[PDB]
């Protein structure tokens, strides 16, 4: 929760961080993105690729994404500290992110947070000792529809129960994948009980093209 | 026409909305989706332009600023530096979840806008900045951007037509300011997506020094029906000054909270007894609707009952029509703990930039963590109400502009509530 | 000439296109209270003290940053100006530490001199303040970052005309902190200029520190010979005894700034 | 035959943590060569 960096022995300048080839690769891809002379604006993706190396952004992930894109190391840093999604902290191997805004509120996602600290034996803010969950509680989602809702890693799960993320986490400690969607009946945001709209077949291309066209 | 709602399902622009049809090239093809794409690009800019300013498309980021007013700031003649499309797909705010829909299921409806408002503004690619949350919703984009190219739609020769076009796909990394424009244009160059200040618009100096519009998916994903339909078609629904359909996002304590496209004027009632199946309890348990995501104004039940969903009934109704995202809260509800979890969010996504917004959000946060349990006294309410008005209108982007007004909404329409706290807290703790 | 006409309270004045309206208000002699700005960086924008009323504009400007347009008539003491001017400093001073007495700047502080002139006289803030960690950037600047007001005066000298690029900001919302994320020492040639531009008593003088106060020195205007730059400086002295270093605004010699040498 | 009940989009069970950066990698050769500024950076 802190903005100043401390040298521990496992975050310093000379801990180990480099990319592996295939991820220079896909740096040049994210460089070439982008118009010559505005190599910083690889800044953001680069240094979320090291995130995706290592878990977490030691502070020598920093400094080799300042070094490879040519930017002061402070103008990784700001953006290492800005943004929410970059670990400076090592977090566990499924970094579960409760939703707790107000349209997943009302819809009692503090019963689903509630439901993790009791099975997990965490609060918001730990890891497990087993290094295999991180429970964080972020803000909204953009899952309102299908609130109450989390996200692990890259997946959300959602119109959850408590015995919904208890089985999540259940199939997680498994070391199985569950399947990142609604645990209710509907498929992605339509009304639960039957589709209001879209029930026509689409009518393809052509159809009301105006004149002269 | 007086009645507004009841859309059919043959002027949908948003055909699969739900993910039952094919989300790929194939099922958009088979939709209407990348037709006479050609035609309408050589038809020039001037042609599409006239077509988005007489559909009286507005912004459906949630200003609602004319689309085709805003698109035509780019219409000039280039002076060196390209010029740029930047889409809109960060969809930060509290309610919504459209945009994240209109990605994950219809992409290539958001490529052929991308093409179609590229070709209309005469810029060079398109970068969507899309939400670093949105990552299946962006691995999906980028599938759908790979259909394009290989099929010769976007890229050199864009749907032969000579024009060459590509689409940028840049993730963010959880800041509900970076969409903001200006921010998300600081956000796509590298640095802390903190907001420009304005002048300069993006059409003068936008991403990277150049020409840019920032455009939502939305307003950028219609563009293609609007230029294929005609601009008469899509100004035939709601109001005037309030063309069009819309994306509803109908949350909270509704029974069936979904997503759904309607006509632009529908009442408020009629949506969410028709597509939400109503408020939980019934129309009687309904206590207050945040109308547009979490930046406008809680509107009681008096005014839900009559209220239509476009901008100036919403306006008229002193709050906004916003993202369209319909947060419905029962009598159940503790309702200045919800204003002030959303309180609580607006200064965990603040960038700290200017003085009203860095300081006041987090001194309204601590104000409204004590109006929760009461622990106050009733002068600070009218207090409270002016540290909103020395935010709004004295910072640099309108996160401060959303944050002083749920304050000001929860205060207008629910000062006794807050005043019956707080004596209850005085009788029970003195 | 190609000057456009604009007005300051009524008054005409031809001006450059392109000036801002803090320029055009400065030449008819008004100064517009500022935290953020300085003539010699580049527009920043976010202390947001300058908030001005143009009439028949229903939203203030910020004047630092905003150009003028032809025939604006710019109100500089009108009630919504003030208006914001107070609301501002009161945002300012909400989280600022009770530290007057202990703080060196003192008596030459721009946050109390237009907090006198432009703010109101009481607080309504009833709430805990933030207590920022304190820096180390090295032994000549003294730092104490609960004063910091969040200018960013430090990053733009710093990357603008210092050329270092190593003061920033990290973090988000009121606990956004200028430092530089780091145990860096900021020892550039130009590094006691930060002491000058702070307008608060976050970045003192570490040499100067507790030893004097500004309404009791004398002033005497005098040249550099540290190098041949002839840089011009106020030595300034107490009861006979040089207190400290600072600089003299020539525009072609030293702009304004000094070597860490000099000062 | 027309089908409405089923959830067609099923590919994002199967996306994995560099699904995002090789469509990228795939996509650098379709593109068209960017501009340049005529510096290397704006500190050149
Ligand atoms: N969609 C979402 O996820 C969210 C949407 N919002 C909405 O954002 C809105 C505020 O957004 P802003 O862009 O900050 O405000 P808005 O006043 O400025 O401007 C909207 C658009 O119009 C353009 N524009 C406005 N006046 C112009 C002028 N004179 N010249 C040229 N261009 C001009 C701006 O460049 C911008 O692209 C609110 O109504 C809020 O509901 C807020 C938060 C989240
Ligand atoms: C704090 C803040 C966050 C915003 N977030 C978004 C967003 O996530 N998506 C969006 O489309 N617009 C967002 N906007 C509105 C944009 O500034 C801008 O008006 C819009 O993205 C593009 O204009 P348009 O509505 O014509 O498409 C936000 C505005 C503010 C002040
Ligand atoms: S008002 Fe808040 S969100 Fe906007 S520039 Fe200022 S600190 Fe940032
Ligand atoms: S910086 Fe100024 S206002 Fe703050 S404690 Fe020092 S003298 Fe007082
Ligand atoms: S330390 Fe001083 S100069 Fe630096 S940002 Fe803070 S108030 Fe401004
Ligand atoms: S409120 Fe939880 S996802 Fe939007
Ligand atoms: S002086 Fe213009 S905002 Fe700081
Ligand atoms: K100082």
């Amino acid at each position: 929760a802190l903005f100043v960096h401390r040298d521990t022995p496992k975050n310093n300048p000379e801990t180990p961080f480099d990319f592996t080839p295939e991820n220079y690769k896909r740096i040049e891809a994210i460089v070439k993105n982008y118009p010559e002379g505005h190599k910083a604006a690889a800044v953001l993706p680069v240094l979320d690729l090291a995130q995706r190396q290592n878990g977490w952004l030691p502070i020598s992930a920093m400094n080799k994404v300042a070094e490879i894109l040519q930017v002061p190391p402070m103008r990784v840093y700001e953006v290492a500290t800005f943004y929410t999604m970059y670990n400076r902290k090592p977090v566990g191997k499924y970094h579960i992110q409760v939703c707790t805004t107000t349209p997943c509120m009302l819809r009692n996602s503090d019963s689903i947070l509630e439901a993790i600290q009791k099975k997990l034996g965490i609060k918001v803010g730990e890891t497990t000792p087993d290094k295999l969950f991180t429970l964080i509680e972020v803000e909204c989602l953009g899952a309102c529809v299908n609130a109450p809702m989390v996200q692990i890693n890259d997946n959300y799960y959602e119109d959850l129960t408590p015995k919904d993320i208890e089985e999540i986490i259940d199939e997680l400690k498994a070391g199985k994948i569950p399947k990142p969607g609604p645990r209710s009946g509907r498929f992605s945001c339509e009304p639960a009980g039957g589709l209001t709209s879209l029930t026509e077949p689409p009518k393809g291309p052509g159809f009301g093209v105006q004149a002269g066209l | 026409k007086t009645s507004f709602g009841s859309l059919k399902d043959e002027d949908r622009i948003f055909t699969n909305l739900y993910g039952r049809h094919d989300w790929r090239l194939k099922g958009a093809q088979s939709r209407g989706d990348w037709y006479k794409t050609k035609e309408i690009l050589l038809k020039g800019p001037d042609w599409i332009l006239g077509e988005v300013k007489t559909s009286g498309l507005r912004g459906r980021g949630g200003a609602g600023f004319p689309t085709g007013l805003k698109w035509s700031f780019m219409n000039k003649p280039s002076d060196g530096r390209p010029k740029y499309l930047v889409v809109n797909a960060d969809e930060g705010e509290p309610g919504t979840c459209k945009d994240r829909e209109i990605i994950r299921h219809d992409p290539h409806k958001l490529v052929e806008g991308c093409l179609v408002g590229g070709r209309a503004m005469g810029a060079r690619a398109a970068y969507i900045y899309i939400r670093g949350e949105f990552y299946n919703e962006a691995s999906n984009l980028q599938v759908a951007i790979r259909e394009a190219y290989e099929a010769g739609l976007i890229g050199k020769n864009a749907c032969g037509s000579g024009y060459d076009f590509d689409v940028f796909v840049v993730r963010g990394a959880g800041a509900y300011i970076c969409g903001e424009e200006t921010a998300l244009i600081e956000s796509i160059e590298g640095k802390q997506g903190k907001p420009r200040l304005k002048p300069p618009f993006p059409a003068d100096v936008g991403v990277f020094g150049c020409p840019t519009t920032v455009a939502n998916v939305e307003t950028v994903a219609v563009s293609p029906t609007i230029c294929r339909r005609g601009g008469a078609w899509f100004a035939s629904f709601g109001r005037e000054r309030n063309s069009g359909t819309k994306l509803f996002n109908i949350s909270g304590h509704v029974n069936n909270p979904c997503t759904v496209e309607e006509e632009m004027s529908v009442p408020l009632k009629e949506l969410i007894e028709k597509h939400a199946g109503g408020v939980t309890g019934g129309w009687d348990n309904l206590l207050a609707v945040i109308p547009g995501g979490s930046s406008t104004p809680l509107i009681p039940k008096s005014v839900c009952e009559t209220v239509l969903m476009d901008f100036d009934a919403l306006i008229q109704a002193q709050t906004g029509l916003g993202t369209a995202a319909v947060i419905v809260m029962d009598r159940s509800t503790d309702i200045v703990k919800a204003i002030a979890r959303l309180i609580e969010f607006y200064k965990h996504e603040s960038c700290g930039q200017c003085t009203p917004c860095r300081e006041g959000v987090d001194w309204m946060n601590k104000v409204m963590a004590r109006f929760v349990r009461g622990d106050a006294r009733p002068a600070e309410i009218d207090s409270l109400w002016e540290i909103s008005k020395q935010i709004e209108g004295h910072t640099i982007c309108a996160l401060g502009d959303g944050a002083a007004w749920p304050v000001q909404g929860l205060i207008r329409h629910f000062r006794p509530e807050l005043e019956e706290r707080m004596q209850r807290f005085a009788q029970q703790h003195q | 000439s190609n000057l456009i006409e604009v007005f300051v309270d009524g008054q005409s004045v031809m001006v450059e296109p392109g000036t801002t309206v803090l320029q055009a208000c400065e030449k008819v002699g008004m100064q517009i209270p500022r935290f953020c700005y300085h003539e010699r960086l580049s527009v920043a924008g976010n202390c947001r003290m300058c908030l001005v009323e143009i009439e028949k504009a229903p939203k203030v400007v910020a004047a630092c940053a905003m150009p003028v347009m032809k025939g604006w008539n710019i109100l500089t003491n009108s009630e919504k100006t003030k208006k914001a001017r107070e609301g501002v400093m009161e945002f300012l001073l909400a989280n600022h530490p009770l530290d007057c007495p202990i703080c060196d700047q003192g008596g030459e502080c721009d946050l109390q001199d237009q907090s006198m002139m432009f703010g109101s006289d009481r607080s309504r803030f009833l709430e805990g303040k933030r207590a920022v960690e304190d820096k180390n950037i090295g032994p000549l600047v003294k730092t104490i970052m609960t004063r910091c007001i969040q200018c960013t005066r430090c990053i733009r000298f710093a990357s603008e005309i210092a050329g270092v690029d190593d003061l920033g900001t990290t973090g988000r919302g009121n606990d956004m902190q200028v430092g530089t994320y780091i145990e860096k020492m900021f020892m550039s040639e130009l590094s006691g200029n930060i002491i000058d531009i702070c307008p608060v008593g976050a970045l003192t003088s570490k040499p100067y520190a507790f030893t004097a106060r500004p309404w009791e020195t004398r002033k005497t205007e005098s040249i550099d010979v540290m190098d041949a730059v002839g840089s011009n400086i106020v030595v300034s002295t107490r009861t006979g005894e040089v207190m400290r270093i600072l600089p003299r605004m020539h525009e072609d010699i030293n702009e304004e700034w000094i070597s860490d040498k000099t000062r | 035959p027309f089908d409405n009940t089923t959830y067609k989009n099923l590919q994002h069970h199967d996306y994995s943590t560099y699904t995002f950066l090789d469509l990228n990698l795939d996509l650098s050769k379709f593109r068209m060569p960017q501009p340049s500024s005529g510096r290397e950076s704006p500190r050149h």
